[PDB]
RNA sequence: CGGCUUUUCCGGAGUGUAAAAAGCUCCGGGAAUAAGGGCUGGGCAAGGCCGGUGGCAGCCGCCGCGGUAAUACCGGCGGCCCGAGUGGUGGCCACUAUUAUUGGGCCUAAAGCGGCCGUAGCCGGGCCCGUAAGUCCCUGGCGAAAUCCCACGGCUCAACCGUGGG
């Protein structure tokens, strides 16, 4: 039938209906209940600092076959442990065990898996407060 | 050359206050002593009674605004006006 | 309250048509940044928005603001003296750009090249009403259009400055 | 301009009238083009329209909106075939839209342009916006709607020099219609370029459907076709 | 720019002006043979009876 | 059931116009329906009209000239002051002054342009173009 | 090639300081003396040659590139956008009529209760009489300032400030 109610003296049911069906969607529900920031390892932090533990390479999802390098880092703010992809040509050679590092989100869709590497969520920026990009380019030197 | 626009009189304090303009096209901004010795000429003022407040030369202009002030007696600036302006004009060490 | 930009970025910085029209207007006017052209279009858009609102307004205040709009746009020398609210909507960016100081002083034959005019502007060899300026993006008003002359203290005031005769012969030739 | 008059003359020489629309245009008994649409005959020779609208011959007045490489699967190979959509039109309120199958790009283009030539429709123009009201055909006279496939397009009058506010396909087709300022609202999927173009075409055709009171013509400077 | 305002034909049976590419028809009156009766596609398909203005004759 | 004669009558009128029928009857005849119908008749979209008693509620007969494109009823009786007419017109009229709106102010129901003239607001009722 | 002013830089003169400082403003010597970031297969369109790696290394928002010639990785060239800013990340509005009163749908794509009954609620036939609570117009008080729109004036112009009007 006609989308109802519409009576001049019926705004209550209108706003009730609207608010109820708002709950159907997901993003607004995620904002209000604060689900992301009560599941966030980084607590809404644009970057985090941590210590390196080990280096592992992962098999690119098919049909892409590749050994994407990455690291295991336990961060200092709370002590949780995560995986971080290492972009750069021969990047992994610079990174060593027991390294102070700086990590941020990878930029996949909804911050999720980025393309053909599933599971990873993050990339490294600075190691020992030294940006990795120039280290890849060799302009700067790791301490 | 120096061209005046305002001479007005606060008789409650006994000051003739003066707004004027200095036309100095192509030469550096004048100093206080020389403009003082100029102004004192065609207004018939005692230099000891006269204190120049400010001179301001606007950006990219050859005509600079200037405000000066002349009382009646020596006690008037010692009681009303503050020491530093006498210091700048040299009436006080 | 934070001071806001007075210019707006295009919705898509890699559309060919707008990019090349901008490029054309840049080589026809040699403005340092697209920022400046965007700003001028912003002024245009604000004038047009005011016009549209006023056309969509009824009230003594509406009429008064309409009069003010017409009076100002004429004062800037953008429209004929019998201009109405209708014709402003047909205004173009080139109308505004013509009113620029760089464009006006170049059309006054005081520079072989409008970039040479810009250099004179920044070097303050040019004066308006006996006051120096250094802003090539200035949209001069109508009633000062005859007062743009060489700075009296600049060497270019002397008719024997080595550039001046080249300016004059380029003007003639 | 004289180039197009001589073009009309030479095509008059070359083309031979075939249908019952051919003689009165060859004979000159029909010169105004709108005499075709008002009485609403059938147009079947392209050579008719360019006799009275040689402006169609212009490279700019013809546009290829879309090129597509459709496929047909067979036991013995995927037989490809190009489908190309092109819009032709004079810049003063007469446009046509055409589709061409083809085995090469050129033949598809030619057939599409010919079919567009066979699809000339007559529009109205004016100034019904809420601010401009300049009684000039700088925009559509009044809000109009057009529907085809999923796409529903509502075109709303705008003010002078606003630019033409529509997706690129609508941009080109409206540019070819002599209309340069309009607001647009789109429903349905606009990635189907063909459906979008045809819906815009249908809206423009719908423009003539609205009954108009006599005073409104001068209220908006309603122009029937050319200016 | 002489204003070439034209006289868009109007269907007698509905009074609606005829759109360009409609398949409407026109014809002298069948009874008094003077009136140029028009008939619009909508008026054609359902075929409501049309009235000649002059002789009063009615026709499907 | 029947909850407003006016909207049903206007819808019936528009539908008959789509098929181009010539004579139309509205069964639930009231004073208000007659007055509004007179109101747009003043502006020519409809020709002669009449009331015929039936001993129950009367019937309203109209002949149509087929110059209306849509005549709808604004059910939720929005009250509006003088100033905001352009806000509502954009919501219902295709173009500037294209047709009318029907407003019941303190003096009665009449056109919206005339309402602007007298400068008296009221309750939007229907629209037709 | 020949020449032209000297952005900045050195000196001096004023505002300046209640104390300088503030390098602001005027004059003089006076250099052609400061420029990057990202992208380069397509959505974006915005732009092609070569050396190398050969699905190893890597790139990549998404679609996707290299498993032996890669226009898509790396290096060079050349090019495209902006410009003293450009790039990455994270949060918010638009995009999205993917929250729908304007304005979303529910046979087949997720979406009608298995059916009927009915309370509160929502929406209700026509006409006459009276009220005027809602409804509309006029009018008093009141909704501070700061912020916002417009004209003019002061600061070279602007930003900023003032006067006036909204």
């Amino acid at each position: 039938g006609k989308k109802a109610p519409n009576g001049e003296f019926a705004g209550r049911k209108l706003k009730l209906k609207r608010k109820k069906f708002r709950w159907s969607d997901i993003r607004y529900k995620r904002r209000v209940l604060r689900l992301k920031e009560k599941s966030d390892p980084l607590e809404g932090a644009p970057q985090a600092r941590g210590i390196v533990l080990e280096k592992i390479a992962v098999e690119a999802k098919q049909p892409n076959s590749g050994m994407r390098k990455a690291v295991r880092v336990q961060l200092i703010k709370n002590g949780k442990v995560v995986t971080a992809f290492c972009p750069g040509d021969g990047a992994i050679k610079f990174i060593d065990e027991h390294d102070e590092v700086i990590i941020e989100g990878i930029g996949g869709p909804k911050g999720g898996s980025m393309g053909d590497i599933p599971g990873i969520r993050y990339k490294v920026v600075k190691v020992n407060r030294v940006s990795l990009k120039e280290l890849v380019k060799g302009r700067k030197e790791k301490p | 050359e120096i061209r005046i626009k305002e001479i007005k009189e606060n008789k409650l304090i006994g000051r003739k206050e003066i707004y004027f303009e200095i036309y100095h096209p192509g030469e550096p901004t004048p100093s206080r002593k020389d403009v003082k010795g100029k102004l004192v000429a065609m207004l018939d003022l005692n230099p000891e009674t006269t204190v120049i407040q400010y001179i301001r030369s606007y950006f990219g202009s050859y005509i600079s605004k200037g405000y000066a002030k002349a009382y009646d007696s020596k006690e008037r600036m010692l009681y009303i006006e503050p020491e530093y302006i006498l210091i700048r004009d040299g009436l006080i060490e | 309250k934070r001071q806001r930009k007075k210019y707006e970025t295009p919705p898509h910085p890699w559309i060919k048509e707008r990019l090349d029209r901008e490029r054309v207007l840049m080589d026809k006017y040699e403005l340092k940044n697209k920022k400046e052209l965007w700003k001028h279009e912003t002024q245009l858009k604000n004038f047009r928005r005011r016009a549209r609102r006023l056309l969509a307004a009824r009230g003594k205040q509406a009429e008064i603001e309409r009069e003010q709009l017409l009076a100002r746009l004429k004062r800037l020398g953008l429209l004929p003296e019998d201009a109405v609210l209708d014709d402003v909507l047909s205004l173009t960016i080139e109308d505004i750009l013509e009113r620029r100081l760089q464009t006006i002083v170049y059309k006054k034959g005081l520079a072989r090249t409008m970039r040479q005019a810009r250099q004179l502007i920044v070097h303050g060899h040019i004066e308006v009403n006996g006051q120096i300026i250094r802003s090539p993006s200035y949209l001069v008003l109508k009633e000062e259009e005859d007062t743009i002359t060489y700075a009296r203290t600049s060497p270019f005031a002397n008719p024997q400055h080595p550039e001046r005769m080249m300016i004059e012969k380029a003007k003639q030739g | 301009s004289q180039e197009w008059k001589e073009y009309a003359k030479r095509v008059l020489d070359e083309w031979e009238p075939k249908t019952k629309l051919g003689m009165m245009v060859k004979e000159g008994q029909i010169t105004d083009i709108h005499e075709i649409f008002r009485r609403g005959y059938q147009i079947k020779e392209p050579e008719i329209i360019d006799v009275l609208l040689p402006e169609v011959n212009a490279r700019e007045n013809q546009e290829v909106l879309d090129i597509a490489l459709t496929v047909r699967m067979t036991d013995s190979g995927r037989r490809v075939r190009f489908r190309v959509l092109a819009a032709v039109g004079n810049r003063d309120g007469y446009v046509g839209l055409g589709i061409g199958h083809g085995k090469e790009v050129g033949i598809a283009i030619r057939k599409a342009i010919n079919y567009a030539k066979l699809n000339i429709i007559e529009i109205k123009r004016g100034c019904g916006s809420w601010e401009c009201r300049c009684r000039r055909p700088h925009s559509v006279p009044f809000a109009v709607e057009g529907k085809e496939g999923s796409v529903r397009v509502r075109l709303i009058p705008g003010p002078r020099g606003l630019g033409l506010v529509i997706g690129d396909v609508g941009k080109k087709i409206l540019r070819l219609a002599g209309v340069q300022d309009v607001w647009s609202q789109t429903f349905g999927e606009t990635r189907t370029t063909v459906n979008f173009a045809k819906a815009v075409f249908n809206a423009l055709y719908n423009t003539n459907r609205v009954a108009i009171s006599p005073e409104m013509i001068e209220r908006y400077g309603i122009v029937v076709g050319r200016a | 720019m002489v204003e070439m305002k034209f006289e868009i034909p109007v269907c007698t049976s509905c009074g609606r002006e005829i759109t360009p590419r409609e398949h409407a028809t026109h014809f002298i009156c069948p009874n008094c043979g003077e009136a140029v009766i028009w008939r619009c596609e909508s008026c054609r398909v359902l075929a409501k009876p049309y009235k000649c203005p002059n002789c009063g004759w009615e026709g499907p | 059931t029947l909850l407003d004669p006016l909207a049903n009558a206007l819808s019936h009128i528009t539908n008959s116009e789509r098929v181009g029928k010539r004579e139309v009857y509205i069964k639930p005849a009231s004073k208000l329906i007659g007055e509004v119908l007179r109101v747009m008749q003043k502006y020519g979209y409809i020709g002669e009209f009449e009331f015929i008693d039936d001993g129950r509620a009367g019937v309203y007969r109209v002949q149509l000239l087929g110059r209306i494109n849509k005549a709808g009823a604004i059910k939720p009786r929005f009250p509006v002051k003088v100033s905001e007419f352009e806000k509502w017109e954009k919501r219902f009229l295709p173009a500037f002054e294209f047709g009318i709106l029907i407003v019941s102010t303190s003096q009665g129901v009449m056109s919206h342009k005339e309402a602007i003239e007298k400068g008296i607001g009221g309750r939007l009722i229907a629209y037709v173009y």
